[PDB]
């Protein structure tokens, strides 16, 4: 046996770092995270 | 070889090609370009 | 929110589903079970190519592309029935409890070259 | 049948020809009349710009899946009908080579370059009299070792062992001859930085050991039977050229290393303490 | 094969140029190349070169304006990659928006 | 060269030419290693010539550490002696030397990355398990272990003659690569 | 120019610094002198070195500029100052180790 | 709250990724034919129903005497309840 072998880090990361470079909170939902707006400061 | 900038170390670099992007004394990775010295001319209007 | 989300909302994720088994029958039946205890979150920081491993500041994470992230490492208990563990990186909000500039005094800011 | 074009200026002839691709009017021009050879130019990034054969070639491929519109009575037989073609291809063989081993380097928290070196170094050798089988394990962790070194980071052994078990013998008759599939078809470095961040230490102990480990490699030395030891031995030199406390023990099992070998080591450096002196 | 007919000679060695240099629109900034095999295609004169294709980044065509910073860093993957950034300076004009 | 490739170990087949019984092979020798649970043969050594042998229920011997063609041949003899006092009419009938292995020294320090490097082709090289070169050579086809400390490990051959053919041919290359 | 500004604004700012042109016909058009673009019979050249040497900052100022060619003794090229500290236009700020050296030509 | 790991980065990720060191917690981890038909003789006569395995660790010697010179008066079947039976 391994944990190891077992646990995946590269699920976790592939899947938030996944949802917020994309919108796509998974399908079902996109365009829930934009890149951030700075034309000008109050925008 | 030409000259380089730690980002924040901020010491002259020049490395070359096939050096390691990396700057002495802190192993920081990041460098700039050392700006170029032939003179460069504006107009003032 | 994304303050209590890492407070509470992480570790109560978890401990609803701490534990699952496995049972094998013999002739005395083999059970397995695995538990899941307390979980801690580093403060940010990237694993370079080579493998050095460091603090990662918000400005060097935009500059070279990163992600800004840390890491989730949560305890085990693997029980044969008759340390901790890393899963992930969590990304961070900049500014909340858990990022470098959380507490970083103005003075500061500028040292790292963040507009206050 | 030679299938071939190519262009000169019926008018100049003088050359394989000078002639300039003015893009912005879809346009090839003899550079010495002017004389537009052809026209109508199509566009060379546009096209990219609204979107692997090294490894899945020319045996196409497509996601057969279920739409929004398809009851279940239809949705598994999808799932019914294309499990009767994956014997013909040792694809499986293939692809689930790749996914094992994208599996691996990625769980192995390595760079996404190895992948695509092992995802080749594979698929480049893949069936061989010196492969024969021999557990399908020692290539998936030879080609990362390969794709790993190729890829011009060096993991030692033990570290891919850690990964799978190779009974550590499999690997090294599987090595040779891998290495020699590529040199037909045709570095210990890296080791002192990976170390010292498992020691959680500052920059100027590592970076005092590759002066000295290059140096007391430089002269003499040979010293080691796999210098994985007579690297982290430049760290204990180096640690105890400073102050901070990395004491014997807490070494070994850390980088799991004899502490034998530590000591012995350390005698051909607590007498050569004389030339590493850079400061 | 295959350069773009701007010009190159801003560039340095390494492929870049530096801060300072006033550039113009089709001007190369970052100079890349893709080694090509020496019978990968035989695309029209190749049998002169054998060795790259080139893949470098030009100047908008119709942007201008001095390079301001070059930075040079590795992704995460160890590879090399750089950040040029152009400075202008817009003055305004008869069709601008107020 | 200059220099003979000193065979270290000789292996040799032997037909005695009767299924000999090994237990009672066993029972009535001086000082013989034999039980099933880890061969089929009776392994005797024999101190002159000495020589350690594995013979089985086929009757067929096979012999090593031999420093000579005779040294094997010799001890083969007597073998078939003793197992003839001991009761089965073993008998020295179309005997063949399988294997003659060496160990000599060039003694000069070679530039083995050199080799290896250059000869990636023919010779490999993990320098992190074993120091040694491996090298193949068709005619005479004998592989060759190389190391640092000048020893030259030369095996496949029946004789020591491709031994020494091998070496002629092979210590030249040596010395080409003779690192100083 | 290490300053923390472009280099065109501040050629913007050395453009509106009011240089003395009392005697101003005695110099002529620039494109009515014959010279390889400018020469002192068209033009006036100054010159501006400051860095930053103080912990606080140091600031620039129009009467750091020196003309360094040849006047032909006419009246004309000086930074007027019109305050009373005698500082002129405020022309940038420097903190230390920052560096301006530039050449211009009215 | 959660006890945000104090240490540096880079002790903690050492043992995640190939840190060479694995089982400190245990888990998972895991000849005569004469007396070969005598017994075979044996086995047939005290229970006809003697299965190879019933028959392989009562014979307690050499695989071959037990099960080669007993295949002559001894019929075993290969399916139904009476099969592998030295009958
Ligand atoms: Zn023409
Ligand atoms: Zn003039």
């Amino acid at each position: 046996f391994n944990m190891k072998l077992a646990i995946n880090a590269k699920t976790i990361t592939s899947g938030l770092k996944y949802a917020l470079a994309t919108g796509n909170w998974g399908s079902s939902r996109a365009g829930v995270s934009q890149v951030l707006n700075r034309y000008t400061y109050s925008s | 070889t030409l000259k380089y900038i730690c980002a924040e170390c901020s010491s002259k670099l020049s490395l070359s090609r096939t050096d390691a992007v990396r700057c002495k004394d802190c192993g920081h990775r990041i460098l700039l370009k050392a700006r170029t010295k032939r003179l460069v001319q504006f107009e003032a209007r | 929110s994304f303050n209590q989300f890492v407070d509470y909302t992480l570790q109560d994720i978890i401990c609803e589903d701490s534990t699952l088994i496995l049972e094998q029958l013999a002739q005395i039946s083999r059970k397995y079970e695995i538990s899941f205890g307390k979980i801690y979150v580093t403060k940010p920081m990237v694993n370079e190519s080579d493998g050095v491993t460091h603090a990662l500041y918000p400005q060097e994470a935009r500059l070279r592309n990163l992600t800004y992230s840390s890491g989730l490492f949560v305890d085990v208990k693997k029980r044969t029935y008759e340390g901790k563990v890393f899963i992930g990186r969590l990304p961070i909000m900049l500014r909340s409890k858990n990022c470098y500039l959380s507490e970083a005094t103005e003075s500061d800011l500028y040292k790292l070259k963040e507009c206050p | 049948p030679n299938l071939n074009i190519v262009l000169t200026c019926p008018e100049c002839k003088v050359y394989p020809p000078k002639i300039v691709e003015r893009f912005s009017e879809g346009d090839v021009v003899c550079a010495l009349c002017g004389l537009v050879l052809s026209d109508k130019l199509v566009d060379t990034r546009s096209e990219w710009r609204t979107f692997n054969p090294l490894l899945d070639g020319n045996n196409l491929s497509t996601r057969i899946g279920k739409g929004e519109t398809t009851d279940m009575r239809f949705t598994k037989e999808l799932n019914k009908a294309q499990g009767k073609n994956v014997m013909d291809k040792k694809d499986n063989e293939v692809q689930a080579a790749f996914a094992k081993i994208t599996m691996l380097c990625d769980a192995a928290e390595l760079p996404k370059i190895v992948k695509d070196c092992a995802k080749e170094a594979y698929k480049l050798c893949h069936d061989e009299k010196t492969l024969k089988g021999k557990s399908m394990e020692s290539i998936m962790a030879a080609s990362i070792l390969i794709g790993c070194r190729r890829a011009e980071v060096a993991r030692t052994f033990k570290e891919i062992q850690s990964l799978i078990h190779v009974k550590t013998k499999e690997f090294g008759k599987t090595l040779n001859i891998m290495k020699n599939i590529l040199r037909g078809k045709s570095q210990n470095l890296t080791y002192i930085p990976r170390f010292c961040s498992h020691l959680g230490l500052p920059m100027q102990v590592t970076t005092s050991a590759e002066y000295t480990a290059k140096k007391c490699k430089e002269i003499k030395e040979i010293a080691g039977k796999s210098p994985i030891t007579i690297a982290v031995v430049s760290i204990y030199l180096n640690i105890l050229l400073f102050q901070i406390p990395i004491t014997a023990a807490k070494v070994g099992q850390t980088l799991q290393v004899t502490e034998g070998t530590i000591k012995s080591g350390y005698k051909i450096l607590y007498e050569h303490r004389d030339k590493l002196v850079d400061p | 094969l295959r350069m773009k007919h701007g010009t190159y000679d801003k560039l340095d060695d390494d492929g870049l140029i530096a801060p300072g240099v006033r550039v113009s629109g089709e001007d190369v900034i970052i100079g890349k190349t893709t080694p090509i095999s020496p019978d990968e295609e035989e695309l029209g004169q190749r049998t002169a070169y054998h060795s790259k294709r080139d893949a470098s980044t030009p100047l908008r065509s119709t942007e201008n304006g001095i390079v301001d910073q070059v930075l040079v860093t590795t992704n995460q993957d160890g590879l090399k990659f750089v950040k040029v950034r152009v400075r202008t300076t817009k003055i305004p004009q008869i069709g601008d928006k107020f | 060269s200059g220099i003979v490739p000193t065979l270290q170990n000789i292996v040799a087949t032997v037909t005695l030419g009767c299924r000999l019984d090994l237990k009672t092979v066993a029972l009535h020798a001086r000082n013989a290693e034999y039980n099933p649970k880890r061969f089929a043969a009776v392994i005797m050594r024999i101190r002159e010539p000495k020589t350690t042998a594995l013979i089985f229920a086929s009757g067929k011997m096979v012999v090593t550490g031999a420093k000579s063609e005779d040294d094997s041949k010799l001890a083969s003899r007597k073998y078939a002696r003793i197992i003839q006092k001991i009761g089965f009419a073993a008998k020295f009938t179309d005997f063949k030397i399988q294997n003659i292995v060496g160990s000599c020294d060039v003694k000069f320090p070679i530039r083995l990355e050199g080799l290896a490097f250059s000869h990636g082709t023919f010779s490999s090289y993990e320098p992190e398990l074993f120091p040694g070169l491996i090298y193949r050579m068709v005619k005479p086809k004998i592989v060759l272990l190389i190391f640092v400390s000048g020893k030259i490990v030369l095996t496949g051959a029946k004789q020591r003659e491709e031994i020494y053919q091998a070496f002629e041919a092979i210590y030249p290359v040596l010395s080409e690569f003779r690192k100083m | 120019n290490t300053t923390v500004l472009a280099d065109e604004f501040i050629a913007h700012r050395l453009g509106l610094i009011p240089l003395q042109s009392m005697d101003i016909e005695q110099l002529e058009y620039s494109r009515d002198c014959f010279c390889e673009d400018h020469c002192d019979k068209c033009s006036v050249v100054l010159t501006l070195q400051a860095f930053g040497e103080s912990e606080s900052t140091t600031n620039v100022y129009s009467k750091d500029l020196v003309i360094v060619s040849n006047l032909m003794g006419r009246n004309i090229g000086h930074p007027i100052i019109q305050d009373k500290e005698g500082n002129g236009v405020l022309i940038c700020k420097l903190r230390k180790g920052q560096e301006l050296k530039l050449t211009c030509v009215a | 709250r959660i006890t945000t790991l104090d240490e540096t980065v880079g002790v903690t990720m050492s043992h995640t990724g190939m840190s060479m060191r694995s089982d400190n917690s245990n888990f998972l981890k895991v000849m005569p034919k004469k007396e070969i038909l005598d017994y075979l003789f044996k086995l047939f006569d005290e229970y006809d129903y003697w299965s190879l395995k019933g028959l392989k660790e009562r014979t307690r010697q050499p695989e071959a005497h037990l099960k080669e010179c007993l295949d002559k008066v001894a019929t075993l079947v290969k399916k139904g309840p009476y099969a592998f039976k030295y009958t």
